[PDB]
């Protein structure tokens, strides 16, 4: 029957399934079909002892961040306008700031779901759908949109503080350049391979620094969905290009402090001096903060489609897009635990909040994990 | 197999161009004068070496 | 240092001095230390030199050369979908091919560029390594190994900034379709960005025609989603508001055709704005002035879109040419037929004005020719006067000739055969020659059908047809129905309109029958002839010389004369007898073929093909039984066997057939099966009603170099033939066939494979419902 | 075809299958010589032997490509006369060919497409090399082709007369008149333009042609 | 003949009544060619005669003709607007 339609080139799996510690779930509290195998920048936030849980279909939950029991739930699928009764279709993910849950929808609508009931305490349409989850801070709803437009909306009403185009690639070159405000400057990375800093006060470009290549005439990797969210360790911006090529660079000027411009990083955290990251082969590597000199590495998730690395229960936790969870050593790369709580996959960054670790799987939705 | 060409020719061809069609020059009387030759019709009459037909030299 | 001898170590495609002239230093030139290193790069600037080691023996230069050139081959592996010549075109885009300089530096360059090509495919998960494999003296094979994982596909289209139209019906306007269900299976998928720009306008037009003259697209942003497959689109549009085309302000060089132009600007002032038909009405004048002699009718509209009342006004700038553009014409692609064969299928004359459509109907006449491959032209402006346009009718012709054969009696048994040949446009003349005939022991048939289609300049279609059958169906020479039949028909084509065209002919047939089978309705015709022969013997003879008057008429709007796909044409035919005929009768007939494109790219076209017939006597007589109606099998109705649709006659109670063969050729005879046995073959009626409904379907796997010459079509075959004179008295316990419920049913697909001597028809067809007396062959091929 | 071998082994075998009449094998070694050794010394003579083998294999465009090759490989050569002959000699044979020769049916009213291209290269030979070893037969072709183009031009001058487009009659004859000084078809297209003139009331312009007919009575 | 149906015989390259007014005897050829362009028949033998002849036959009921020859001098200055009607 199916011995003949065969044409596939290899992806490397997950080796080294070790449970030095035993993993588990803290509970399981599924939304529905949530983040989805559909590539979406919806992502649940965790705060207030409330699993502020959601899906692109419309169901805005609140589950308990103790056992996942319904604190409030609304369903906020769209209604009409040139076509009636759409699902919510969230472009930006869950941002719970204050008494609002700010979620960007793929209708370029950014909301503010009132954290007592998730009622839209304000809705504002933004400049294209949210390529980054809304970084809602300093009175601003800072969004890197699909067109790379830095929104800023008055987070009490969504009143637009500004909209400014960012580092702009040729298309939706898929990279979350999530606008972090650092030292009064909304520092952004870029899906056009550059890294900027823009003003947090009004959206004025502090600088822009080209890091490395984006797609087009230097055709680069389309597995490096880059963490162009900058983590400015106070004077030194840490962010990527669009190809993943890591650098360290100045806050005030963007002058390159150092770079790992060969390392096409996918996900990365500046974990002290020990930069834990996701390699281009989905592998895990610990780097220095001075040249990105490898402090340790791990190929036990070679091309196994990981989430971001996080430290929870003392060890480097990471999930994959295959439903597995991986407690990597914070030392040289050993699985201290492995939990397959799901098969539907994870691309959510694991939220080590409320004392717990809450994720939404793709359609095997919201799970809380511990060991 | 059988002796005609065994896999092969006696395919139709042509040879009439070496015969060089006899052409009697058109005469125009006075007042009937138009330029009787134009186009690529310019044949320098040269009986330099080789001959008519396949008696022209063949390499 | 001055060189005594430059030593050229290995060249292998280039010459010795051609390298030496490419050097900055010649053997004997002034030598500098830079010139030696310049000799390194300038021999590298030969491009055929892989390594170059310009050294010198004190001053005696010694140049060690390794070599790029002729690439021995270029090999390709893993090119499951992509043609390797396209991959070689990207090699040829890099200036690389077999037999060329191999630069070992640009290897990963092209390996990028083919993936950069794989990028532009709609993939990216397809990776190539170019492998250098050396051959003698300089040569190199270039293995190219393609590791093709997966393509990208239609996933999502978001149009933010859309505030008028539904994306779902918009995606239905587009071809960016992303659903083939499992229990509602329909449609297809697989993105290409070349579809995008067409579907960009499919958005834009669908705004434009509605009134949205302030519609625009802000931007469009396609996901470069990793997995190299995720294609989610952020379209940004300004949907605009709707506008009212509220008046045309057309003027310019209206060339005195202003009201005619005003007929083409008969608009509703205030209707919802539609620039598409506005664009069309611009062209309406352009053909109108193209009818009026103006091949360059510069028509420039101006939509004064008045946003103050949400309307549009319409200035249109008009600038015609000059009338007598048709100076002359040229005809190209005619190296096998005469020029006036093509020039007679035209409607515009040289030394005249331009009628734009006279070219086209003339080209439609050449489209209705059917000896062509292409119909086009080159409407060549001859520069100078605006009266010199010389239309160079470049077209492509096509082959003819087709032999027809049955299946088998010769070369093992006696010399007996079936033949039928076609020579249409006989040797580039237009002459349609169609000749058939068969000489067996059971028959000796001959037939010709030759046509001078243009015997006069109207298209007097001198269609002469002859036949001479020495038919026996012999037991020995004659015991069972030997009938020599012979005669002629010369039939002529008449201009009636440019599609309407009549037919009229005359009939000589002398049948000379003998030893006839005792079939009742067959002999009921004889008793309708007042001829009452011996029902229990086959000795009975008949000499008829029937004299008929044939006729008919055709309409023809059917586009390709040889590979017809759209249009509709009528074929009325018929015949009637005259005073002097041995039997007074008629026969009326018509056949249909409709061509309605389901897909309007015509890969799906409705084909409904029916055939009609009625023939009886003119009063006091009867149609002869050899003029009955037949269908079923290897035909327009197939899945059956041949002659399986119609009435079914019964033998008279019979004895010796004057040599009935001993327990062979039974006719209720002496030799078994006595006393009103019934034959179950279709003997046919006085009425025909037969149809065939077929469905144009493409072939994906066949290369469209030669899939375009191939038409696959599923069908249903169904029809009925009965006799209104068929009584259910003799045919009481025997089946009666005075019914329109004599229907048969079949289905299947035909296979039109075009050989170099014509299309070859094959069909495994399946008889679904069989009426009485049907016999079936499933796999049936029309040669 | 024939691998990277001794070139003269490839060359003589090419000459052998040229001598054999094995033109499908003559090209098989003639090309595989120049496939491996296009820089060969007799590779230009191979090029002329290719044009010899292609034409004898009836490879008229491949002959023309080798004619174009010997154009491109030898932009100046005294065997371009061959190349200028054999291109027109291709274009002589490239134009018209049918089985109807034994039936006495002729294609000189067929489209003289390459017979236009034959008249160029044959005359380009007897202009560019009017002393070479190809001038004699090409001049025979050109004299024959001048009427062939005219008999083609006669056929449209014929056709418009029964078509009755009398402006289209005369301009076809004028195209014969402006081009051919000597073809008998133009001598017999003469009254048609005269008749079409008399159809178009240019009887006086036709009596000009009647004087030309009087001058072309002999 | 006994048939009445005939497909239409047509031939243009004529001059309208507007076309005759655009020129005059004494205009040069170019002065006529600015108005009328060239004809699709000129005089190859003698002087500049610019033949513009209409020809048409519809329907078994006769032929229409409108011949308009423009005979200039040798200098191409117009000497005769010869309009010849049908027969």
């Amino acid at each position: 029957l199916f011995n003949s339609e065969e044409d596939v080139v290899k992806m490397s799996p997950l080796p080294t399934v070790e449970n030095q510690f035993t993993p588990t779930t803290a509970w399981s509290t599924s939304v529905g079909s949530g983040i989805g195998n559909f590539y979406s920048n919806l992502h649940p936030a965790l705060a207030d002892n409330v699993v502020y849980a959601a899906d692109r279909a419309g169901l805005v939950k609140a589950l308990n961040a103790d056992d996942g029991k319904e604190i409030w739930s609304v369903s906020l699928a769209e209604k009409d306008g040139w076509f009636s009764k759409e699902p919510a279709l969230l472009s930006g993910g869950v941002t719970v700031s204050g008494g609002h849950v700010y979620i960007g929808s793929e209708k370029a609508q950014v909301y503010a779901l009132n954290t007592s009931d998730g009622t839209v305490a304000w809705q504002t349409k933004v400049a294209g759908e949210a390529l980054s989850r809304p970084v809602v801070s300093d009175g601003l709803v800072l969004i890197h949109t699909s067109n790379g437009q830095l929104q800023a909306l008055n987070e009490a009403d969504g009143a637009v503080k500004w909209t400014v185009n960012l580092d702009m690639p040729s298309l939706s070159l898929r990279g979350e350049s999530a606008p972090t405000t650092a030292f009064g400057a909304a520092v952004v990375g870029g899906d056009n391979g550059r890294v900027s800093a823009v003003l947090m006060e009004q959206g004025q470009m502090i600088w822009q620094q080209r890091i490395s290549q984006a797609t087009g005439s230097t055709e680069i990797d389309r597995l490096s969905d880059v963490d162009t969210t900058p983590v400015v360790v106070n004077g030194v911006v840490f962010a990527l290009a669009y190809n993943g090529n890591l650098t360290a660079l100045d806050l005030r000027s963007g002058q390159i402090m150092w770079k790992r411009e060969l390392g096409s990083v996918n996900d990365f955290i500046v974990d002290g001096n020990r930069i834990y990251l996701v390699d281009q082969n989905d592998r895990v590597m610990a780097l220095t903060i001075d040249g990105g000199v490898t402090l340790w590495t791990q190929s036990d998730l070679l091309h196994r489609l990981l989430t971001s690395p996080v430290l929870y229960n003392g060890n480097l936790v990471v999930g994959d897009s295959e439903g597995y969870l991986h407690w990597i050593n914070v030392e040289d790369g050993r699985f201290v635990a492995q939990q397959k709580v799901d098969s539907s996959g994870f691309q959510t960054e694991p939220v080590a909040a409320d004392g717990k670790l809450l994720i939404q799987a793709k359609d095997g939705t919201v799970y809380s994990i511990t060991r | 197999c059988s002796s005609d060409s065994r896999y092969k020719r006696q395919v139709s061809g042509d040879e009439a161009y070496l015969e060089a069609a006899p052409l009697a020059e058109l005469h125009a009387p006075a007042g009937m004068i138009l330029p009787v030759t134009s186009g690529d019709y310019a044949i320098p009459v040269t009986n330099g070496s080789g001959a008519v037909g396949k008696a022209l030299d063949i390499r | 240092f001055v060189v005594k001898d430059i030593h050229f170590e290995g060249l292998q495609r280039v010459a010795v001095g051609a390298a030496l002239l490419s050097m900055p230093v010649r053997t004997g030139d002034t030598v500098n230390d830079e010139d030696i290193s310049n000799t390194i790069r300038a021999l590298f600037a030969t491009g055929n030199f892989e390594d170059v080691r310009v050294l010198r023996d004190g001053d005696t230069l010694l140049v060690q050369v390794k070599e790029r050139p002729t690439i021995a081959s270029i090999t390709f592996s893993g090119n499951k979908s992509v043609k390797d010549d396209m991959l070689k075109q990207n090699l040829e885009a890099s200036g690389v091919r077999v037999g060329e300089s191999l630069d070992r530096t640009t290897i990963a360059d092209i390996e990028k560029g083919l993936e950069d090509f794989y990028y532009s495919v709609g993939k990216y998960s397809a990776s190539v390594k170019a492998v250098v494999t050396p051959l003698p003296r300089n040569r190199v094979d270039l293995k190219l190994v393609f590791q093709e994982g997966v393509s990208a596909e239609i996933q999502q289209i978001n149009i933010v900034g859309n505030h008028a139209f539904t994306t779902d019906e918009l995606i239905s306007h587009f071809q960016l379709r992303d659903e083939v269900p499992w229990w509602n299976v329909v449609g297809d998928r697989k993105y290409q960005k070349q579809k995008l720009a067409g579907d960009l306008e499919t958005l834009r037009s669908y705004y434009l025609d509605r009134g949205y003259a302030r519609f625009n697209i802000d931007s469009t942003q396609v996901s470069l989603t990793p997995d190299k497959k995720g294609i989610y689109v952020t379209v940004n549009i300004t949907e605009g508001d709707q506008y009212k085309l509220s008046g045309v302000e057309v003027s310019g060089n209206l060339a005195g055709h202003s009201a005619e132009i005003e007929q083409l600007t008969k608009i509703e002032p205030g209707e919802l704005y539609n620039g598409t038909k506005v664009t069309k009405m611009e062209d309406d004048i352009k053909k109108l002035l193209g009818r009026y002699g103006y091949a360059y009718p510069r028509v420039q509209s101006m939509p004064e879109i008045n946003d103050a009342d949400k309307t549009v006004k319409l200035r249109v700038n008009v600038d015609a040419g000059n009338r007598f553009y048709v100076r002359k014409i040229r005809f190209e692609g005619n190296d096998t037929s005469k020029d006036a064969v093509l020039r007679r299928e035209m409607r515009q004359m040289e030394g005249a004005w331009l009628g734009s459509d006279l070219v086209d109907q003339g080209k439609e006449r050449l489209n209705r020719l059917g000896f062509f491959e292409t119909v086009d032209t080159d409407t060549q402006r001859v520069p100078g006067s605006p009266d010199q346009v010389d239309v160079v009718y470049k077209v492509k012709e096509r082959n003819t000739g087709s032999f027809n054969f049955g299946i088998g009696y010769g070369t093992e048994s006696g010399v007996s055969f079936q033949a039928g040949v076609q020579q249409d446009n006989w040797l580039g003349t237009g002459y349609a020659v169609g000749i058939n005939g068969t000489k067996n022991d059971y028959q000796t048939y001959a037939e010709l059908s030759v046509t001078n289609p243009y015997f006069t300049v109207d298209g007097v279609s001198l269609g002469g047809r002859l036949f001479y059958n020495d038919f026996q169906a012999d037991d020995a020479d004659l015991s069972d129905y030997t009938n020599k039949s012979y005669g002629t028909d010369v039939t002529l084509g008449f201009p009636i309109n440019e599609y309407n065209s009549l037919r009229a002919g005359l009939g000589y047939v002398h049948n000379s029958l003998s030893n006839m089978q005792p079939q009742v309705a067959m002999w009921r015709y004889l008793y309708s002839m007042g001829e009452h022969p011996s029902t229990s013997d086959q000795d009975n003879s008949f000499k008829t010389d029937d004299f008929t008057f044939n006729y008919g008429w055709t309409y023809n709007k059917l586009d390709r004369g040889y590979f017809p796909t759209d249009g509709s044409r009528v074929n009325l035919t018929g015949k009637v007898t005259i005073p002097g005929s041995d039997n007074e009768y008629y026969k009326v007939t018509l056949d249909t073929a409709t061509y309605v494109p389901i897909d309007d790219d015509h890969k799906w076209v409705v084909l409904g093909r029916t055939r009609w017939g009625y023939g009886d006597g003119l009063g006091g007589k009867e149609m002869p039984f050899y003029e009955n109606f037949y269908a079923g099998g290897s035909s327009t109705v197939r899945g059956f066997q041949s002659n399986t649709i119609g009435p079914k006659a019964v033998y008279f109670p019979h004895q010796a057939s004057n040599y009935d063969p001993d327990y062979d050729y039974e006719c209720a005879t002496q030799d078994g099966a006595k006393d009103l046995c019934k034959s179950d073959d279709a003997v046919g009626g006085n009425a025909m009603a037969v149809a065939s409904l077929e469905f144009i379907t493409p072939t994906p796997f066949i290369s469209d170099k030669y899939a375009n010459s191939v038409r696959t079509s599923f069908f249903w075959d169904m029809g009925t033939v009965w006799d209104t004179n068929w009584d259910s008295s003799q045919y009481s316990g025997y089946p009666d066939y005075s019914d329109p419920s004599n229907i048969r049913m079949s289905a299947g697909i035909a296979l039109q494979w075009m050989s170099p001597l014509g299309p070859l028809v094959f069909s495994y067809a399946q008889p679904f419902k069989k009426y009485d007396g049907d016999k079936a062959e499933q796999f049936q091929f029309n040669i | 075809e024939v691998p990277d071998n001794p070139p003269n082994e490839i060359y003589a075998t090419a000459q052998q299958k040229l001598q054999d009449g094995n033109w499908r094998q003559a090209i098989t070694q003639l090309e595989a010589l120049d496939n491996r050794y296009p820089f060969g010394p007799y590779s230009q003579q191979v090029q002329l032997d290719l044009i010899y083998a292609y034409y004898k294999n009836a490879d008229l465009p491949l002959a023309q490509a080798a004619i174009d090759r010997f154009i491109r490989l030898n932009p100046t050569h005294p065997n371009i006369d061959y190349v200028m002959y054999m291109r027109g000699l291709t274009n002589m044979a490239l134009d018209d060919s049918a089985l109807q020769g034994f039936f006495g049916v002729d294609r000189s009213d067929r489209d003289p497409q390459h017979a236009r291209a034959a008249f160029s290269d044959f005359s380009k030979l007897v202009r560019g090399y009017p002393n070479s070893q190809y001038t004699t037969d090409a001049t025979k072709r050109l004299v024959f082709l001048k009427d062939r183009l005219a008999k083609y031009e006669y056929s449209v001058a014929e056709y418009y007369t029964e078509r009755g487009a009398w402006v289209a009659v005369v301009n076809r004859v004028e195209g014969m008149l402006r081009d051919y000084p000597d073809t008998q078809a133009t001598r017999d297209a003469l009254p048609l333009m005269e008749n079409a003139y008399r159809q178009m009331q240019m009887n006086a312009q036709a009596e000009k042609v009647a004087k030309i007919i009087a001058a072309n009575s002999s | 003949e006994r048939v009445v149906y005939r497909p239409d015989i047509n031939q243009g390259n004529y001059l309208t009544a507007n076309d005759v007014s655009k020129i005059r005897v004494g205009m040069t050829q170019q002065q006529v060619a600015y108005a009328l362009g060239t004809p699709l028949m000129s005089d190859p033998f003698g002087t500049n005669t610019w033949f513009y002849v209409f020809r048409q036959q519809p329907g078994h009921e006769g032929v229409t003709q409108q011949t308009l020859t423009l005979t200039f001098n040798s200098s191409g200055v117009l000497t005769n607007i010869d309009n010849k009607p049908a027969l």
